[PDB]
């Protein structure tokens, strides 16, 4: 079962400034005595902070108890500020519904719980907690757990109520980074005495959790007590928080002896900060000093890529009814199309995809000049040899690639096609030859041959077929059976794109510092109308 | 050293000292010939001195 | 060899003479900020620079 | 004396359009074609 | 995904933005099984990692 | 001349250190020794440095 | 003054002798012996 809540306000998101507030340990590294300068998503200096709240009016004729869903960004800021331990933990997620895992991180009333679920959250996830002494009396936090797969209980503590009233007592820091399946917690606790706003001040945060969780955390929100004296019309009071957002920037950071931060720059902020980082030190003699530019940083991207939108024949190509003997490979161009390559993952999947000069996953947002695809069959144990700088039977007289080629090798199995017996298509290679072919040259001729340089007029010693046919009976080794092959080969010329990947592009934005990506060249700077022809 | 630390560097990287993983003793690391040495000669083909 | 005031340039006489025999490779420091912006012609060793 | 320090910021920048041995003497286009665990390696042929 | 995270949710795949209620024309099972018969050739045989 | 075997057998594994197989065919050596044995097509991965 | 600028020289010379990370000090050896593909990273480890 849950709580539930009526007469409420929406947030009012009034703001503060994160005044040096938040700083935390970048990395696991240890570091003593040192200035370290680092880019990493820190919070910057006077950033702006989002305020939420509790509080009941004079009645509850109208009351905030704000708990929306926040986004959480690259990694988030949280400061809770408070008296009665309202802010009791938070729920870290994708969708926060039981359609999607969501951490649950509870400082719940004896022992903090962390559980990573398909939750059936409540509408307002919250604790009740009997006000005069109770330290508990139910959690609308969660109906269900459906597929818990991780939890964590730290040992057990105390908590006290607090109910005093007046100024906020207690700061509470946290900073939330979700990486490599990690969430990061760090933490830190200031004694306060304050009315509204967060005090201004330095504040580094100790780590205090590295959770295996491997969640997609995209979006959160806070849990919190409800009170009541009579276990009934549960009220909200008492408490504020405020979120920022962590952002790429760079800071120099002082290290202790005892390795402990201590004084910290972020180098974006003044020009005396840009200074300090420049010159490496906290201190400067009087002087004129050149600065590096930490001022700005690209934040917009504009991703701008010729509107083709038919897909490439990928279907057609790869799912032929037959493929090439590998002796006389097939070259095909492939134009005016996108190379979505996840077409394929229903379908067929790659025993190899290897590609030289351009990597695989970059290869989903570029563009090309020209894309050439080569088509055969050749033995799975054979596919070794279709790559530069081999030799055998395939690389030395059937097909070679050249030393600076630039593209994709993809095979796959096909033993289901071509090692069919239903009347099935013979499969060649050819095993004599002269010499060693030419990258990317081809010889269809079947002329008998003989290893003294004679003709043959065969039958006749010394002549032989030159072609000899692959054994792909379905009773083989997978090192016998077929394997399609298709060579990609690409150029990335100062000439029109002609295959581009699936990117979405974007408005231009200019007389700004961007990043930019124009079929796939891509950089950063401000872009401008220009007199150039 | 910190109650989980293991090693201890300078500001060259230079692995100063180690805690004993049995002991649990921090242990200094020097280098296996600290400080210059240098020889005085007369030339050779004229003494070995 | 001294300034002359019937002059704008308050160098003397010779010292125009030495201030025109030699060329600066950019004609002057204002390569101001706007002028690099220019056509494909206008490209320039200093704005590469 | 102008002549050997125009000539000298001349050949520096240049130089920004060798390779050293990197894949392309262009930045972008290194970054652009090639994943960290590789373009890294190309990045630092350019550094040095 | 991003390196390290998982996804065991199991609701019906669009092609389209849009939800669906299968069966239904455009939504899928994003799940499919390896056919893991004693019968199937070394590439699809399990490996377990 | 390993071209003798392309028509007697295919190699599933040609690796070569120090020496890159299409220069093989044109280098002269001072001394070879040739070491045999059966494995599992599964262990041959392990014959490497 | 001689000797200085002999021994610059001799120097010189004897640090094409040096490997520098190559599999050879000697370039023949290298060309003789690997791949384009291949023996472009060492002839740029002796060129650098
Ligand atoms: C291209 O065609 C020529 C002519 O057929 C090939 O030349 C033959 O090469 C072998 C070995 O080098 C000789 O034994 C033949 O006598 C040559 N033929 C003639 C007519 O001279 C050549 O090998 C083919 N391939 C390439 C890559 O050039
Ligand atoms: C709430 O919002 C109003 C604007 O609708 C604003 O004027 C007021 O100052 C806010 N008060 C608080 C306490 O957030
Ligand atoms: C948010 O930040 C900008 C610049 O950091 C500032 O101008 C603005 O006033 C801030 N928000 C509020 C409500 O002040
Ligand atoms: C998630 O909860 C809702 C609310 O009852 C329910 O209708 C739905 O069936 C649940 N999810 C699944 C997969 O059943
Ligand atoms: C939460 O706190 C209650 C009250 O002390 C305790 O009984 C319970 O064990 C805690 N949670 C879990 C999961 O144990
Ligand atoms: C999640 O739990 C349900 C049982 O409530 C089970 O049927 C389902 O298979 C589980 N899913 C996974 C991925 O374990
Ligand atoms: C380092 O920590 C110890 C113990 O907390 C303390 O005695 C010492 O003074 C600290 N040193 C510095 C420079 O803070
Ligand atoms: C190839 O295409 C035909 C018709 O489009 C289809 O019937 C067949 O199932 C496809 N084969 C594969 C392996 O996808
Ligand atoms: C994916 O493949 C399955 C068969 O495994 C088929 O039923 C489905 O229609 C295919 N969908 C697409 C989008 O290719
Ligand atoms: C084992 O390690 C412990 C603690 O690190 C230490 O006290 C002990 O002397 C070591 N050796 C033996 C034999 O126990
Ligand atoms: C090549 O092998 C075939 C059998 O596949 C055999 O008939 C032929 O005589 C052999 N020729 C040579 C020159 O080895």
């Amino acid at each position: 079962t849950c709580g539930t809540l009526s007469n409420k306000s929406p947030p009012n998101m009034t703001q503060f400034s994160s005044s040096r507030r938040g700083v935390y340990y970048p990395d696991d590294i240890f570091r003593s005595d040192v200035l370290h300068l680092t880019q990493d998503y820190f919070l910057p200096f006077n950033s702006n902070v989002t305020r939420y709240l509790s509080l009941n009016s004079d009645s509850d004729r109208i009351v905030r108890f704000d708990n929306p869903i926040i986004p959480f960004g690259d990694g988030v800021y949280f400061a809770a500020t408070e008296k009665s331990n309202v802010i009791r933990g938070w729920i870290f997620g994708s969708t926060l519904d039981n359609t999607s895992q969501s951490a649950i991180i509870m400082n719940n009333s004896t022992h903090i719980v962390i559980r990573v679920c398909n939750f059936q959250l409540c509408d307002d996830p919250m604790f009740a907690v009997s006000r005069p002494t109770g330290q508990h009396y139910k959690t609308w936090i969660y109906t269900n757990a459906r597929n818990c797969t991780y939890e964590y209980v730290s040992k057990s503590f105390q908590l006290d109520v607090s109910e005093k009233p007046g100024n906020f007592k207690h700061l509470r820091e946290f900073v939330f980074k979700n990486v490599d399946g990690f969430l990061h917690v760090y933490s830190g606790y200031e004694p306060i005495d304050v009315a509204r706003g967060l005090p201004s001040g330095f504040s580094v945060l100790k780590p205090i959790f590295k959770l295996p969780l491997g969640i997609n955390i995209t979006n959160f929100r806070v849990i919190m007590t409800m009170f009541s004296p009579t276990t009934s019309n549960w009220g909200a009071e008492a408490a504020a928080y405020f979120v920022g957002y962590l952002k790429p920037t760079t800071f120099m950071l002082k290290f202790d002896e005892n390795g402990t931060i201590t004084d910290a720059v972020d180098c974006s902020q003044d020009p005396l900060s840009e200074l300090k980082c420049t010159v490496k030190s906290f201190n400067v003699e009087k002087g004129i000093y050149q600065t590096s530019n930490f001022r700005v940083s690209p934040t917009k991207e504009v991703v701008r890529f010729p509107n083709i939108t038919n897909l490439c024949p990928f279907g057609e190509v790869f799912n032929a009814t037959t493929f090439p003997s590998v002796y006389a490979w097939e070259r095909t161009r492939i134009s005016d199309c996108v190379a979505d390559y996840s077409v394929l993952y229903n379908s067929t999947s790659f025993s190899t995809f290897k590609c030289y000069g351009v990597s695989p996953t970059k290869l989903n947002d570029l563009c090309f000049s020209s894309v050439y695809a080569d088509s055969f069959v050749v033995k799975g144990d054979d596919v070794r040899q279709i790559a530069p700088g081999q030799t055998g039977v395939i690389a030395d007289y059937n097909y070679k690639l050249p030393d600076d080629f630039t593209g994709c090798v993809i095979a796959w199995n096909t033993a289901n096609l071509d090692a069919t017996s239903t009347g099935n298509y013979n499969y060649y290679y050819r095993s004599l030859r002269h010499g060693k072919l030419k990258p990317f040259e081809r010889d269809i001729s079947n002329v008998p041959f003989s290893p003294e340089g004679k003709p043959c007029t065969p039958p006749a010693f010394n002549c032989y077929r030159p072609l000899n046919t692959y054994g792909f009976n379905p009773t083989v080794g997978i090192g016998y059976q077929p394997y399609r092959v298709v060579v990609l080969s690409f150029e990335l010329l100062n000439a029109p794109a002609t295959v581009c990947g699936p990117k979405l592009s974007t408005e231009l934005v200019k007389n700004q510092c961007v990043n930019f990506n124009f079929n796939g060249l891509t950089g950063t700077g401000v872009l401008t109308d220009s007199s150039k022809r | 050293f910190q109650p989980f630390q293991q090693f201890g560097r300078d500001v060259s990287d230079f692995t100063d000292s180690v805690r004993d993983p049995k002991t649990l003793e921090i242990l200094d690391i020097s280098p296996c010939s600290f400080g210059g040495v240098s020889v005085i000669t007369p030339g050779t083909n004229t003494s070995s001195e | 060899i001294l300034p002359d005031p019937s002059k704008p340039t308050k160098r003397s006489f010779i010292e125009d003479l030495l201030f025109n025999k030699v060329t600066l490779a950019d004609a002057g420091f204002m390569k101001q900020y706007g002028e690099c912006l220019g056509d494909i012609s206008a490209r320039d060793l200093i704005c590469a620079q | 004396v102008v002549n050997q320090n125009a000539q000298a910021l001349n050949t520096l920048v240049k130089q920004l359009s060798s390779n050293f041995g990197a894949i392309s003497s262009v930045l972008n286009d290194i970054l652009s074609r090639l994943d960290k665990v590789e373009a890294e390696v190309q990045i630092d042929r350019l550094i040095t």
